[PDB]
């Protein structure tokens, strides 16, 4: 009984801790895609803007 | 073709780690062709409209399907409008000499029709100073801010 009793407050500390490690797993996964999509969206509005500024170069030659 | 044609498009000197200010002015091109074919021309002006680069620059073609001794005169041509260009208002010219080769078998050819004594496999004594008063004729001056930077494209036989 009280090994059974030890065991089971063991297997709450395990599972607080799986908790506790999805938990954490989460957070860093929300971060990870939010500077991702930060990245890309930067990325892809440079990459417009630059796009028209050649553009307008090129026609202002022309 | 596409070295010398990315070299045309996006080299750029850069003031800011030289120290001067700036005054950042792109580049003008005179592009002469001596004997090119058809498809590196096509390819050469295509990049060129590409990149915006005819509003600056000058062609001097003198294409494959063209007579065969005028390709003597064609770098001196252009490099009269290159020095012009530079040292009379203050430029930073870049002269595409493509394949020089057809230049020596042209010269090749007016110096056996003259019976002219020849080097090494067949080319007259005299080339030597003709490629001079081609090459020469680049460079830097002293006070004037014009400039001449030349790359001439050789094709070696035997590589």
């Amino acid at each position: 009984s009280k090994l059974e009793a030890i065991l089971s407050q063991e297997v709450e500390a395990e599972i607080q801790a799986l908790l506790q490690e999805a938990e954490a797993k989460a957070e860093a996964v929300k971060r990870e895609a939010e500077e991702k999509a930060k990245a890309l969206l930067q990325a892809r509005e440079r990459a417009l803007e630059a796009q028209y500024r050649a553009a307008l170069r090129r026609a202002e030659s022309a | 073709n596409e070295i010398a044609a990315q070299i045309a498009r996006q080299a750029t000197v850069r003031p800011d780690l030289s120290g001067e200010g700036e005054k950042e002015e792109p580049f003008a091109v005179v592009f002469a062709a001596m004997g090119i074919t058809q498809r590196e021309l096509s390819y050469f002006i295509q990049e060129f409209e590409r990149t915006g680069a005819l509003s600056r620059s000058v062609l001097f073609l003198n294409k494959a399907d063209d007579p065969t001794i005028e390709r003597i005169l064609t770098p001196r041509m252009a490099l009269t409008v290159a020095e012009y260009l530079a040292f009379e208002h203050d430029y930073h010219v870049l002269v595409i000499l493509t394949d020089m080769t057809n230049y020596c078998e042209a010269l090749r050819e007016i110096g056996a029709a003259r019976e002219e004594i020849p080097g090494r496999r067949g080319y007259p004594g005299y080339m030597y100073t003709d490629l001079a008063t081609i090459y020469e004729r680049a460079g830097v001056v002293e006070g004037k801010k014009g400039s001449v930077t030349q790359i001439p494209i050789l094709s070696m036989p035997d590589d």
